[PDB]
């Protein structure tokens, strides 16, 4: 059960952020005055990772220097970081074949695309992955899911519809829809090959993507075998389901608690407002993870670090955070 | 050689040389002339000079308290039955070292007692002590947000004096009368006070309206503060609400007058009980309730 290795997909969703990612990398950008990687690394440490892998090509030098300065190059760290240097801008499938050629994957490995902040304990996830792997031999990868904000009417970038089992929690279909932004398409066609094998069909759009994966040793061998697969969700999951290799299973995990992957600007804005609020119970500014952080919680959701300078007769609002060594003038809201 | 005359010479000075610390320094100078080798010749003449000082006192309490601590230190010197000369040299030197300790204590408190004033808190300040104002100034030096409300105390008009000293710093203020002081306790976070003395019981010896402040704050449940330098402790136990050492009037009722001359007379110094004080601040740590008495028991060994 022990010894766990992780692979992080960086250089993945660049230029998806339109004005930025020009000089400095995607994941260097701060959410709450602290880099996005730091959140992911904290999730790795809480999960129990012994060996860390990172995928850097574009602005790779700045990433490597940041890891040099990081809290994990120091000997006491539970994990060690090794960077993968690849050709500039390639699909996830191409990187998977590169890693299989190098051959470091042992048993069960971890793959995360993008940077995700979640308060969900991973120890439960590992156990249920292992329990379901002991159920049948040909079982592959694990997917995370969380319940949405009642209706996803504001969420347009992630229109992923999931068809799931009530008994075994196996995914059946993945579909993207333009619906509310572009009223053009309405139809969704589903394969009727798995009708009586499941019986208890459950179709949901009210679930948020996470793109966090627990994967077996089968995965890198399949990527090299079928080099036509470029993506990991849109074509790959659907390809696995639609009788590519008969008798192969993939997991879908439901969790009540908060887990949202960063992808767009207006999603980033909501996650940030959720972090300022007490949505992520452990993940709060006051606990201080970067060690240099000296944030203190104040009532009405107001965050202030040490050495905060403020002018007299100034009003502060709700769900606000201010860094260290900061000066503010009069008449400010 | 005189001691009352030496204390009278401090007119335009003050501020740095605190009123008791200047009287203690005057006690050491009078000691070091006529040989501290003899304990019969010197101590008796020191006792006579303190008695002459008390007889010349109009409305001061702290000078009597400061004498006690001096005496105590003198007696404690040769408690090790040490050389009647190195013990003496250490006693004479502990006069300038006593005044130097007033600076070190103020350096301690102004970093400890800034913690009590939180993010954006409106303060109603009453009285004037060098410790409380030093907290107020070195919090402004710490760049912290606080509002200030001035109480119209009536001894030698202290409110106006306090208001002008707050103007020289750069902190927004307005005059509040001690009559209307009840109507302020809702827009005030915390109430602060500077004391003339702190009781054996745990109560306070203060100015022309401080008990009244203490009770109103107890009604409004809003905190009540006492901040001072640790030398204003007497073995005094004011048993009742209106009993204090006085040279002038303990409430006098005058006859029928037409020219209007005999009027003013009211209790200029008033006591408040132990229950009304929420917090007390000195250089001797952060302590309030039974702490004062334990200090006095430790000193007096009785």
């Amino acid at each position: 059960e022990d010894r766990l290795q992780a692979v992080v997909l960086t250089d993945s969703y660049e230029t998806r952020f339109m004005p930025l990612t020009a000089v400095k990398p995607r994941c260097l950008l701060p959410l709450a005055n602290v880099p996005l990687i730091e959140y992911t690394l904290e999730f790795l440490a809480k999960a129990g990772v012994h060996e860390v892998f990172l995928i850097c090509s574009s602005h790779a030098n700045q990433i490597n220097d940041y890891i040099e300065n990081s809290k994990w190059n120091l000997p006491w760290s539970p994990f060690k970081i090794t960077t993968i240097m690849s050709p500039e801008a390639r699909c996830t499938g191409d990187v998977m074949r590169d890693l299989d050629n190098r051959g470091i994957i042992t048993g069960d490995f971890i793959l995360v695309s993008g940077d995700v902040l979640t308060n969900i304990d991973f120890s439960k996830m590992l156990e249920f992955h292992k329990k379901m792997h002991l159920q049948d031999k040909d079982h592959i990868s694990t997917m995370c899911l969380s319940k949405a904000s009642t209706y996803p009417k504001t969420r347009t970038i992630e229109p992923a519809a999931f068809v799931l089992d009530k008994s075994t929690s196996r995914c059946i279909y993945y579909q993207d829809l333009p619906l509310p932004s572009s009223r053009e398409k309405t139809s969704i066609q589903i394969d009727p090959e798995l009708l009586d094998n499941v019986d208890e069909f459950v179709i949901r759009n009210d679930l948020i993507d996470c793109r966090i994966d627990i994967c077996t040793s089968h995965v890198p061998l399949i990527f090299q075998e079928n080099f036509d697969y470029q993506s990991l969700r849109t074509d790959f999951v659907k390809g696995v389901i639609s009788s590519d290799i008969l008798g192969k299973h993939i997991y879908a995990y439901l969790t009540d608690e908060y887990a949202v992957r960063v992808e767009s600007w207006q999603t980033y804005d909501t996650i940030s407002q959720d972090f300022l609020g007490r949505w992520c119970y452990p993940l709060v500014l006051d606990s201080n993870i970067q060690d240099d952080q000296t944030y203190s919680y104040e009532s009405r959701h107001i965050y202030k670090e040490k050495d905060v300078v403020l002018a007299q007769s100034c009003k502060i609002g709700k769900c606000t955070a201010i860094g260290s060594g900061t000066k503010i003038g009069e008449g400010t809201k | 050689f005189n001691i009352t005359e030496t204390y009278l010479r401090f007119l335009e000075e003050d501020t740095e040389m605190t009123m008791p610390i200047a009287a203690i320094e005057a006690l050491v100078t009078l000691l070091r002339i006529k040989t501290p080798e003899t304990a019969a010749e010197m101590i008796n003449t020191i006792k006579s000079s303190t008695e002459e000082l008390i007889k010349s006192i109009p409305n001061s309490v702290s000078l009597r308290a400061g004498c006690d601590i001096f005496m105590r230190f003198v007696l404690r010197n040769l408690h090790l039955y040490g050389d009647w000369e190195n013990c003496k040299q250490h006693l004479i030197e502990n006069g300038q070292l006593f005044v130097s300790r007033a600076k070190k204590s103020r350096n301690k408190i102004a970093e400890i007692g800034v913690d009590f004033i939180a993010d954006d808190d409106i303060i109603l300040v009453h009285g004037y002590s060098r410790a409380v104002f030093s907290l107020l100034n070195h919090a402004a030096n710490k760049f912290i947000r606080f509002r200030c409300v001035v109480t119209e105390s009536r001894p030698s008009k202290q409110g106006n004096q306090l208001y002008t000293l707050l103007e020289q710093k750069g902190i927004p203020v307005t005059l509040i009368v001690d009559s209307a002081v009840g109507a302020v306790i809702d827009k005030v976070d915390k109430v602060f006070v500077g004391a003339e003395g702190v009781a054996e019981s745990g109560g306070i010896i203060n100015l022309v309206g401080t008990y009244s402040v203490g009770v109103l704050a107890h009604n409004a449940r809003k905190p009540f503060y006492v901040v001072t330098e640790s030398h204003k402790f007497v073995r005094m136990f004011p048993l009742s609400s209106d009993d204090l050492p006085m040279a002038g009037p303990p409430l006098d009722f005058t006859r029928r007058t037409d020219d209007l001359e005999d009027a003013l007379r009211g209790p200029t110094i008033d006591y408040t009980a132990q229950e009304y004080i929420t917090a007390l601040i000195t250089d001797l740590g952060v302590l309030t309730p039974s702490a004062v008495s334990e200090e006095l028991i430790k000193m007096w060994y009785d």
